[PDB]
């Protein structure tokens, strides 16, 4: 009745208006003012930490793991974390995609 | 000639057995069960060695102490002779005295 | 023992040093395992140093098969038909690099 | 004994390029392929195709 | 609404607590339903693979009893008499058949009786091993915390699909509390699966946590584990076993 949603890739790439999107979601969650440093407000309050991170995950498809979730005390930490971009291609496929010399061939039994 | 000329039949092992998957469960039962039970009470085996390690002479002495009254006659004779021999060996023979 | 083993005289293959020196190594074929603790040195050798080796000498054809194996191997084939097979089982990356350079 | 082309590790284009590179010469690739083709090979291939009925 | 879980136990002055997502099994995509924090002393201790190996080897070896046994040169049938007297013929000296030098003789240094391998590590060491394994599971993105294990359908293929979609792994150890509040849905779903193992909190152990790829606890299980593992620190000498009253000890 709710069988088999398709799987999602782990590959991520940050957009170009990422700064503006983080700004907008920070205001929409906080309701506070900008004046000095919007990139320096803390997240000891787990409620707005949850809302900010869950909205970011819903928007961008990338969710902070628990090990990194421990060490996010400032919104600039999540700003740095969202400039990681990682790829979900197999090591085998990246070995192929690299600029292989014409005298090096790779076969596969998997 | 000593080697087999053929390969022995392939021995498959089910690592996700009931026993293999549940191994270790209810260990630490005293630590996180308010010490109502000791892990040594999860041990199954002979009556004279449950929660007890012991030597070989110690094992023989303990077996004759705890269960040596309902043993078979030849088995008990063997145990007595083994205890005698082990006493002599561990008390009179060897290096390091 | 010399009396219990064959012998030969010092020689070249096709008068190598007379005109142009030619690389006598023709092919290197690597059997390395996706999973398996014994193919870890070979795995990192393929990750890092196989590409640079191929770029360094282009007269050698290098194949990497990447098949399940308990013993990773390298097979060296030479212009005079000689075939040599070596075990890179549980060897460090430096060991494998020294081995392939020697080959 | 069998041909080296009939054995597992074989890529003909890579072999041709490595051959050309090893003697320190700059061959035309197509010209080298042409030099390595032989007439009897062509006759055997056309005989095989005509006996299998495949164009 | 969001579910936020704090730490009841006193976190020390430094060492701010660690965080983790709270998920659910009701929805197929119901991730990030809440947010929990975890005591640093339990979920962020030193790696301590030394202690992991110690506790794992103890779990393997303390309950083992080996029933292998041989017969010595006194328990083998016959052999009382001396064959072919000492000095006459040109044969080697022998005082008995059934000696270890003979075919069919006794074994000189074979296994003896049922042997036990019983020993106990200190309970502080074992609790440290438990904390260490939980810390490793959290640090390697192998720990998941749920509000409750509940399935709308209650069939094994649903749970397998959920694990595959959430990219947990192949072997999942689910932990609940008291073995009696385990819901019928997860009980029925897991009783058929092979690599999905449902255990109560009392049964959590280093060997099972290492054997299973992922660990899936609940919030009450997290609180229970935190309390039980923290009690080992800041505790007195025994002075008698802890199965006796000990006024503040339940
Ligand atoms: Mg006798
Ligand atoms: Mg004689
Ligand atoms: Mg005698
Ligand atoms: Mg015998």
């Amino acid at each position: 009745i709710l069988v088999c949603p398709p799987l999602r890739s782990r590959a991520y790439t940050p957009p170009e208006d990422l700064q503006s999107r983080l700004e907008s979601y920070v205001k929409e969650v906080f309701g506070s003012s900008l004046p000095s440093n919007w990139q320096d407000i803390s997240l000891e309050d787990s409620r707005l930490k949850f809302n900010l991170l869950a909205h970011l995950a819903d928007d961008l498809g990338h969710v902070v793991p628990n090990s990194r979730l421990h060490q996010m005390c400032r919104v600039r930490d999540v700003l740095d974390f969202y400039n990681v971009p990682i790829q979900d291609r197999s090591k085998f496929d990246e070995l192929s995609a690299s600029n292989l010399p014409p005298n090096l061939k790779i076969t596969w039994s998997y | 000639i000593g080697i087999r000329l053929t390969l022995p039949p392939p021995k498959v092992v089910d690592r996700w057995n009931e026993k293999r998957a549940m191994f270790g469960v209810y260990d630490n039962i005293g630590i996180l069960g308010n010490f109502e039970k000791h892990p040594k009470e999860l041990i199954r085996g002979p009556i004279w060695l449950r929660g007890w390690k012991g030597n070989e002479l110690q094992r023989c002495i303990r077996k004759r102490k705890m269960v040596g009254s309902r043993m078979f006659a030849d088995d008990l004779h063997n145990l007595n002779k083994r205890i005698r021999y082990l006493y002599k060996h561990f008390n009179r023979h060897g290096k390091f005295r | 023992t010399a009396r219990g083993t064959p012998s030969r005289f010092l020689a070249s293959v096709l008068h190598n040093g007379l005109g142009r020196y030619v690389q006598q190594l023709q092919r290197l074929s690597f059997s390395v395992s996706r999973d398996g603790a014994s193919s870890r040195g070979a795995r990192e050798f393929v990750e890092r140093e196989v590409i640079d080796f191929a770029r360094r000498n282009p007269g050698v054809v290098i194949y990497v098969n990447s098949r399940p194996c308990c013993v990773p191997r390298v097979v060296a084939e030479y212009l005079n038909g000689a075939v040599r097979e070596e075990s890179i089982h549980c060897k460090s990356v430096e060991e494998i690099s020294t081995l392939v350079q020697k080959l | 004994p069998v041909r080296r082309s009939e054995k597992p590790n074989w890529d003909y284009h890579a072999e041709i390029q490595a051959f050309g590179h090893r003697l320190q010469e700059n061959f035309s690739l197509d010209l080298l392929k042409t030099a390595f083709v032989n007439s009897c090979y062509i006759k055997s291939e056309e005989a095989k195709r005509q006996q299998l009925g495949i164009e | 609404e969001p579910v936020l879980r704090k730490v009841e136990l006193p976190v020390p002055t430094h060492r701010r607590p660690v965080q983790a997502w709270v998920e659910s099994l009701r929805g197929f995509e119901q991730e990030r339903v809440g947010l929990a924090d975890l005591h640093p002393d339990v979920f962020a201790t030193a790696p301590r693979l030394d202690i992991l190996h110690q506790v794992a080897m103890w779990q393997k070896n303390f309950k083992r009893i080996s029933y292998a046994k041989t017969k010595t040169r006194a328990e083998v049938r016959g052999g009382g008499r001396k064959p072919w007297p000492q000095k006459g013929t040109g044969r080697a000296r022998h005082g008995s058949i059934r000696s270890p030098l003979w075919r069919g003789g006794g074994v000189a240094h074979g296994p003896r009786g049922p042997t036990s391998y019983y020993y106990m590590l200190p309970m502080k060491v074992r609790a440290l091993g438990l904390k260490v394994a939980l810390t490793v599971k959290l640090a390697q993105d192998d720990l998941h915390i749920m509000d409750s294990l509940e399935l709308p359908t209650g069939d094994p293929q649903y749970l397998t699909e959920l694990a595959h979609y959430r990219r947990w792994g192949d072997s999942v150890l689910l932990v609940d509390l008291t073995h009696e509040e385990m819901p019928q849905s997860i009980v029925e779903a897991t009783s058929r699966l092979k690599t999905f193992n449902l255990i109560p909190a009392v049964g959590l152990n280093v060997h099972s946590m290492l054997k299973h790829q992922t660990l899936v606890l609940t919030l009450p299980t997290v609180a229970f584990l935190e309390d039980k593992l923290l009690w080992q620190d800041s505790r007195y000498r025994p002075l008698y076993p802890f199965s006796l009253p000990y006024s503040d000890f339940p």
